[PDB]
C-alpha cells in the first residue's frame, strides 16, 4: 500500500564500463542477477527504501553509463547526488587505476561535501584477483571514505556497502 | 510469454483495487458526515466520532493521491522498457551502415527515454514535495 518514509537519499554509482555498477543495483533493489553484459544506456535509476537505526529512509539509486560516449549525460546527475560510490573491478587493475579520474570527475561536478565509497565488485573470482583489498583499503583511507568489497553474483556485501553508504549520509545534513 | 513485466501488472492491478477500496471508503465517509451535521442539533460521542471523520478523510485523501502517483509511476516504468529495447534493436546495426533516417530516430528514441526517466524522478520528487507539506500539516 502507502510507503512512508523519513528521508530521501538520492545515490549515484559511477565506474569503468564493466565493473558490475549494474549488477549491484539489480542484486540491491530486486534481488536478482544476470551473467549478460548489456550496456547502461545513459542513466537510469531504481527505488529502495531500507531501515537505518531509526528511520525510512528511500535511496533512489541512479546508475550510469561507464562509456565515455555518455560521460557528458551522466555527469548531469552528480550535482543532485547527497552519495556516490565508486565501483571497480578486483580482476582489472585498470579499473582500479581509474578510481582516481573518477574521483575527479566528482570532485569537478558533484558537491562540495558529496559523500563517497568505494567498491571492489566481482570478489567471487578468486581465481583472476590482481587489485589487493589492502592496497584498496589503503588508498580507500586518508581520502576518509569507507570501503568494501562485493560480489553482485553471490550477494556477498551488496547490502552492507549501501547500508554504510546511508549511515554516512544520515551523519551529515 | 513475459518476464518481471508480470510483476509490474500484479502491482497494477493491486493498485487499482486500491484505488476502489478508497473510492468507497470515501463514499462512505461522506455519508456519516451529513449524519453527524444534522446530529450537532451526551454530544461526546458524536463529537468524537466526527473528529475520527476528520482525520479518516484527511487519511483516505493522501492516500488516494499517492496510489495515482503509485500507477503512473509503473506506466512510465512500462514506457521506459519499450523504448529501451526499441533503442538497443538500432544500435545493434554498425554506424556506416544506417542512413540519415536510422539516427535520426535512434536520436529520436534515446531523448524519449531520456524524457521517460526525467518525468519518474519527477514522480519521486513530488512524493517528497507532498510528504514535506503532511509534515507541516502534522505539525498542528
Ligand atoms: N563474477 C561476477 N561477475 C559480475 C559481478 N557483477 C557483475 N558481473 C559481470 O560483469 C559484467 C558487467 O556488469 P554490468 O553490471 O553490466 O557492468 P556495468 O558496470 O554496469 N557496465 P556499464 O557501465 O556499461 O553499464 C556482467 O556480464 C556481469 O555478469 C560480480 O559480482 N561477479
Ligand atoms: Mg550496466
Amino acid at each position: 500500500m502507502a510507503k512512508t518514509y523519513d528521508y530521501l537519499f538520492k545515490l549515484l554509482l559511477i565506474g569503468d564500463s564493466g565493473v558490475g555498477k549494474s549488477c549491484l543495483l539489480l542484486r540491491f533493489a530486486d534481488d536478482t542477477y544476470t551473467e549478460s553484459y548489456i550496456s547502461t544506456i545513459g542513466v537510469d535509476f531504481k527505488i529502495r527504501t531500507i531501515e537505518l537505526d531509526g528511520k525510512t529512509i528511500k535511496l533512489q539509486i541512479w546508475d550510469t553509463a561507464g562509456q565515455e560516449r555518455f560521460r557528458t549525460i551522466t555527469s548531469s546527475y552528480y550535482r543532485g547526488a547527497h552519495g556516490i560510490i565508486v565501483v571497480y573491478d578486483v580482476t582489472d587493475q585498470e579499473s582500479y587505476a581509474n578510481v582516481k579520474q573518477w574521483l575527479q570527475e566528482i570532485d569537478r561536478y558533484a558537491s562540495e561535501n558529496v559523500n563517497k565509497l568505494l567498491v571492489g565488485n566481482k570478489s567471487d573470482l578468486t581465481t583472476k584477483k590482481v587489485v589487493d583489498n589492502t592496497t584498496a583499503k589503503e588508498f580507500a583511507d586518508s581520502l576518509g571514505i569507507p570501503f568494501l568489497e562485493t560480489s553482485a553474483k553471490n550477494a556477498t556485501n551488496v547490502e552492507q556497502a549501501f547500508m554504510t553508504m546511508a549511515a554516512e549520509i544520515k551523519k551529515r545534513m | 510469454m513475459k518476464q518481471e513485466e508480470l510483476k509490474r501488472l500484479y502491482k497494477a492491478q493491486a493498485i487499482q483495487r486500491q484505488l476502489e477500496e478508497v473510492e468507497e471508503r470515501q463514499r462512505a465517509s461522506e455519508i456519516q458526515g451529513v449524519r453527524l451535521e444534522k446530529a450537532l442539533r451526551d454530544e461526546a460521542q458524536l463529537l468524537q466520532e466526527w473528529f475520527k471523520l476528520v482525520l479518516e478523510k484527511n487519511k483516505l485523501m493522501r492516500y488516494e493521491s499517492e496510489l495515482l502517483i503509485m500507477a503512473q509511476e509503473l506506466e512510465l516504468e512500462d514506457h521506459q522498457s519499450r523504448l529501451e529495447q526499441k533503442l538497443r534493436e538500432k544500435m545493434l546495426k554498425e554506424e556506416s551502415q544506417k542512413d540519415e533516417k536510422d539516427l535520426n530516430e535512434e536520436q529520436e528514441v534515446f531523448t524519449e527515454l531520456m524524457q521517460v526517466i526525467e518525468q519518474r524522478d519527477k514522480l519521486v520528487d513530488s512524493l517528497e514535495e507532498q510528504r514535506i507539506r503532511e509534515k507541516a500539516e502534522d505539525q498542528h
